[PDB]
């Protein structure tokens, strides 16, 4: 529709008298089922957001997937627009596509604000999607470990199972991070499970790492 | 007529390639033959780009398949003539890609061709031993099967390089998705830590292509920037 | 498609006339009845109007490939889609179109896919229809050349009774009359029979043109 | 040709007689077809519900027509090669347009003529709009008509009106008792028929029945009318065949 | 498999009718009335009958065609099961039906019996060949329009031969 790009290239006159000339094109969709809201979140603007906010638009506004505002805020990167959409009381545990959940999402941009936030709104630390993962497997997929940290401000576990079988400890030693494991172990990870491949993580390092591994479980 | 791979290849490839009688003067050893294993990774394609890309010479790029002919004896014309025009001109570098078809066993006379093209490749296995003083050529080699393997390839001195592909290319599906969403509109919403650990359980090939079927559904023109709609489901369909 | 025919008659007038060439581009030249890889045809077929400096492309009946994928569309639908998205990709996408000209013929101007009636590519509307007296009278004499009749010539009853009518079906309809009075094989043809049996026959026109 | 003639059906001359004159005037007076500027149509639509004998009508005008008769089926053209219905669509302007002055009449294009928006109707689209592009593109097309027929008109093409093209669009209606009671006489003309005939009995029994169902009973009769031992039709035979078959 | 198709044997009579007291009359009617009484039927009627078709549950099938074909008083004819068309070589089917029945018209109007028809009837166009030619030339009197028309199948599920059979 005009309204996305209105909202996408950020016309601030063209929408305001577009919207007060029409009430309609707020709530209005396109085709993929997505309003207003979704394109100028998805753009970032601050402005379009606390007018269509500021109206009272629904926060809760899913797509055709599931995917929530509050994904979209919290994988932007956008504290201000966090703010908005936690001000307006958004689901801070919506169901997207996948079943997952913005604090993935907020954890994968490693934006600490947005996970205080999220998290501090009763946000839950422990989210499983649908293949049983939370955000420390992706968070520790990649490397983010002061949103791990942050996370365990929260009294987050570090044993789930993932689908296959995996703790967050044995992401973090695929992921060859020696200080993410360590600090992992040593807040009370468990190197006794094991996945459906039946290795356990001490197997799963190379190079000798198991050895410091346990040598760190019992020290 | 990783860094292990990008790093033994570059100094075990191309560093000989840079420099004439080098052979001569580094205590002569045959690790000129390397060869690549794993099916499930794609490879092969942009290895030899960047290899076409970091060094600026000729490149002999022939597919197994390449001499596969009802002629037996087009095989020496083809790669005989590469080895005069390789050795004549500048030091290129010969891509033998999928040798499992052209080096399995063979007793009975029924595949006569392909007996006779092995003997051919038995031909050429004794001319790369004649050709071990200054040639002016490189042999690279990938295979996704690694069985049915002749064992006069495997012989040492031959491939003393044999380097694999782990199943997980997470620091490739990375490098692949960045390198498209570099150039394609940027989306914040764009998350690739679920997009790394899906493929980690459902490997594939051609990520690219699957992030280029994916803007081929995302060029409906209402949606003006990809997301995961097009990214789970360009997955689902290929 | 308004009341009113005839576009073949003109799109094959001009391309009768000179059109510079014959590429004519059926709509059931895009079915594909394998994977729908019909880019390929896309491409190849646009890509020697590109190819070609001069270059004429008719499409005539598009409704039956310009369906609105309102509902949830099968896969036969989506390709024929995801065709029109090639198409959106190709003369609003990344590639001009300044030198090469499309005609798109059609029959009803409901369908005709809201989201490719943009004026960047059809600019100008063209209803086929009799809408002037003095077009309606030119095209009845032209189509009025090679008959004999009597003496007694009066067209305006015949301009001013056909109300938004068609133009080849005029032609059907006249020589319909011509029929009607050829049943009493009188070599001679009054306009009685003209005016009675474009009356009739125009009506029962009108019966049939829901 | 035929042995069949128009002078077999009774109360349809209204509705036949345009039909009759659209394939007499085009096969003799094609000399005064230049002083006036005419050019007969190559398509007329002969559709009405199934069973009223569509097809052995218009054979019984093709006896009339005196030309080579050359029916085709619409199913025909479905076939599991692919590219078959273009070569049997060329094929059929191939005689017509090779051979002398003939007559090909077509039916059940109704079957076929479905408007889908895989499907292989879509492929009957492919072959079906190219057939209508040999109708519509090809201005010799002066020469032989085509003759079509559809059992239904749910499914109406709509691009099937053109001069060329199916533009004789003459309703044929579920024949009455009364016309049933015509066709019925004329085609049991032949067979010892009783006098006694008042026709109020069969007419009341034929009720939402067709042409080619009447004939049914007329060839029932003539069926068990031999095993009967009375050579003379009865009339008691007429709703023996209705509720012998019906 | 043309020639080894020929059968000229004696086997059941009329002594196994089934039960039926009114369907063995009106096959009996049809088989075996006509032959004795031609002048009869063209007489008193138009032309004899045509005939009748035995199909449904198999049952103590064939039995019956064996009955018909002993139960003539002149000389038992040839039966002609459907089992034999599909075979490698296409095409064949066609010099076969037109030289049978050329041999039909060579016996002086004898009549001819089919069956199994659901084994070539119900990709298959190669087998539409053989028997919508079939139906070509059993609707088309050129052998013959009046001797003999039956077939024997196990289920209904042959529909050209259903909606094609009401002609003749």
């Amino acid at each position: 529709l005009m309204v996305c790009n209105l909202a996408y290239s950020g016309k601030l006159e063209e929408l305001k008298e577009s919207i007060l000339a029409d009430k309609s094109l707020a709530t209005r969709t396109d085709q993929d089922s997505r309003t207003a809201l979704h394109w100028a979140c998805s753009a970032g603007h601050t402005e379009i957001v606390e007018f269509l906010l500021q109206l009272g638009v629904p926060v809760n506004d899913k797509d055709d997937a599931g995917w929530s505002p509050l994904h979209i805020a919290a994988s932007a990167g956008r504290d201000e627009i966090v703010k908005a959409l936690l001000g307006k009381g958004a689901q801070v545990n919506a169901v997207n596509q996948n079943g997952c959940t913005p604090l993935h999402y907020a954890a994968s941009k490693n934006r600490h604000e947005i996970a205080v936030m999220l998290l501090e709104g009763g946000a839950n630390p422990d989210a499983k999607d649908h293949y049983e993962a939370t955000a420390m497997h992706r968070a520790a997929a990649k490397g983010n470990l002061k949103m791990i940290h942050i996370l365990l401000y929260y009294k987050a576990s570090t044993n789930i199972q993932d689908t296959e079988g995996n703790t967050p400890l044995h992401l973090a030693c695929d992921e060859e991070r020696v200080e993410e494991a360590k600090l992992l172990v040593s807040q009370g990870a468990s190197i006794y499970i094991e996945n459906k491949e039946e290795k356990t993580p001490l197997q799963v390092a190379k190079g000798g790492l198991g050895l410091i591994l346990k040598r760190m479980v019992e020290g | 007529p990783m860094d292990i791979q990008k790093q033994e290849v570059r100094e075990a490839v191309e560093l000989p390639l840079t420099h004439f009688e080098l052979y001569k003067q580094i205590g002569i050893d045959p690790p000129r033959g390397v060869l690549m294993y794993g099916p499930p990774g794609c490879g092969k394609t942009m290895l030899a780009k960047a290899v076409a890309h970091h060094t600026t010479a000729a490149f002999i790029r022939v597919v197994g398949s390449e001499f596969v002919q009802k002629y037996l004896g087009e095989g020496p014309r083809m790669v005989r003539d590469v080895f005069r025009l390789a050795k004549e001109n500048a030091p290129a570098i010969i891509f033998i890609d999928e040798i499992d078809a052209i080096a399995t066993k063979r007793f009975d006379a029924q595949t006569g061709a392909d007996r006779e093209v092995q003997r051919i490749l038995l031909e050429l296995l004794n001319q790369m031993d004649g050709f071990d003083q200054n040639v002016n050529v490189k042999v690279i080699m990938a295979t996704n099967r690694a069985d049915t393997l002749d064992p006069a390839l495997l012989r040492p001195g031959r491939l003393d390089r044999k380097i694999e592909f782990p199943l997980p290319d997470r620091r490739q599906k990375r490098l692949i998705f960045s390198t498209i969403t570099s150039k394609m509109n940027l989306s914040e919403e764009v998350d690739l830590e679920d997009y790394v650990a899906r493929p980690d359980k459902i490997s594939g090939a051609d990520i690219n292509s699957i992030c280029q079927e994916s803007g081929m559904l995302a060029v409906r023109e209402n949606r003006y920037i990809v997301l995961a709609k097009d990214f789970e489901k360009a997955y689902k369909t290929v | 498609g308004p009341p009113g025919t005839g576009k073949t008659l003109l799109a094959r007038a001009v391309a009768s006339q000179l059109d510079c060439n014959f590429l004519k581009v059926v709509s059931s030249s895009i079915v594909d009845k394998y994977i729908g890889e019909s880019a390929r045809l896309i491409r190849e077929m646009f890509n020697y109007a590109r190819d070609h400096q001069p270059c004429i492309i008719f499409m005539d009946e598009i409704d039956a490939i310009g369906g609105r994928r309102f509902s949830e569309g099968t896969s036969a639908d989506r390709e024929i889609q995801r065709t029109l998205m090639e198409l959106l990709n190709q003369m609003d996408g990344f590639d001009t179109l300044h030198r090469v000209k499309m005609i798109m013929a059609t029959n009803r101007p409901d369908t005709l896919d809201p989201a490719l009636l943009r004026p960047g590519r059809l600019d100008r509307k063209i209803h086929i229809d009799l809408p002037n007296e003095q077009a309606r009278l030119d095209i009845l004499k032209i189509h009025a050349g090679p008959i004999t009749k009597h003496g007694e010539i009066d067209y305006e009853a015949i301009v001013k009774l056909s109300d938004g009518f068609n133009g080849a079906d005029l032609r059907n309809v006249c020589t319909e009359a011509g029929m009607f009075a050829i049943r009493a094989d009188h070599d001679f043809v009054v306009q009685e029979d003209f005016m009675k049996a474009v009356r009739k026959v125009a009506d029962s026109k009108k019966l049939e043109s829901k | 040709r035929p042995t069949e003639q128009y002078s077999d059906i009774g109360g349809l001359d209204k509705q036949i007689q345009e039909l009759v004159e659209a394939i007499v005037l085009p096969m003799n007076h094609k000399e005064k077809f230049e002083n006036l500027g005419i050019q007969p149509p190559k398509g007329v639509l002969m559709y009405g519900p199934p069973g009223t004998g569509k097809t052995l009508l218009a054979r019984a005008c093709a006896a009339q027509t005196k030309a080579t008769f050359l029916k085709l089926a619409g199913p025909q053209l479905v076939q599991m090669f692919i590219g078959d219905g273009a070569k049997l669509v060329r094929d059929a302007f191939a005689l017509a347009k090779e051979k002398a002055p003939s007559i090909i009449f077509i039916d059940e294009l109704d079957a076929i003529g479905t408007k889908r928006f895989k499907a292989g109707d879509r492929e009957v689209q492919r072959t079906m709009l190219e057939l209508l592009n040999q109708l519509d593109g090809f201005q010799p097309n002066t020469q032989v008509k085509v003759i079509a027929a559809t059992n239904r008109v749910d499914i109406l093409d709509p691009a099937l009106l053109r001069s060329g093209r199916l533009d004789r669009k003459i309703e044929f209606p579920m024949p009455n008792e009364e016309a049933r009671a015509r066709i019925m006489q004329i085609h049991s003309r032949k067979m010892n028929v009783s006098p006694d005939v008042n026709y109020e009995e069969l007419a009341r029994c034929t009720d939402d029945f067709n042409g080619a169902q009447c004939k049914a009973v007329c060839v029932e009769a003539g069926m068990i009318a031999l095993r009967r031992g009375a050579t003379e039709l009865t009339h008691e035979d007429y709703m023996e065949g209705i509720l012998e078959v019906q | 498999v043309t020639m080894m198709q020929v059968e000229e044997k004696p086997d059941v009579t009329y002594s196994d009718v089934g039960g039926c007291k009114e369907q063995i009359e009106k096959l009996r009617e049809v088989v075996e009335t006509p032959l004795l009484h031609p002048e009869r039927f063209v007489n008193l009627g138009i032309e004899p009958p045509k005939g009748v078709l035995l199909f449904g549950p198999p049952g103590t099938g064939k039995t019956l065609c064996a009955r018909a074909v002993a139960n003539r008083t002149d000389a038992c004819f040839i039966r002609v099961i459907g089992s034999e068309l599909v075979q490698k070589y296409v095409g064949e089917g066609a010099r076969m039906v037109r030289e049978l029945f050329e041999m039909a018209r060579t016996k002086k109007a004898c009549l001819i019996f089919f069956d199994e028809i659901d084994a070539i009837g119900g990709g298959d166009n190669e087998v539409q060949r053989t028997m919508l030619e079939l139906i070509n030339q059993l609707d088309g009197f050129d052998p013959r329009g009046n001797i003999k028309v039956l077939m024997a199948t196990n289920r209904p599920d042959t529909l050209d031969p259903a909606l094609m059979r009401p002609g003749r």
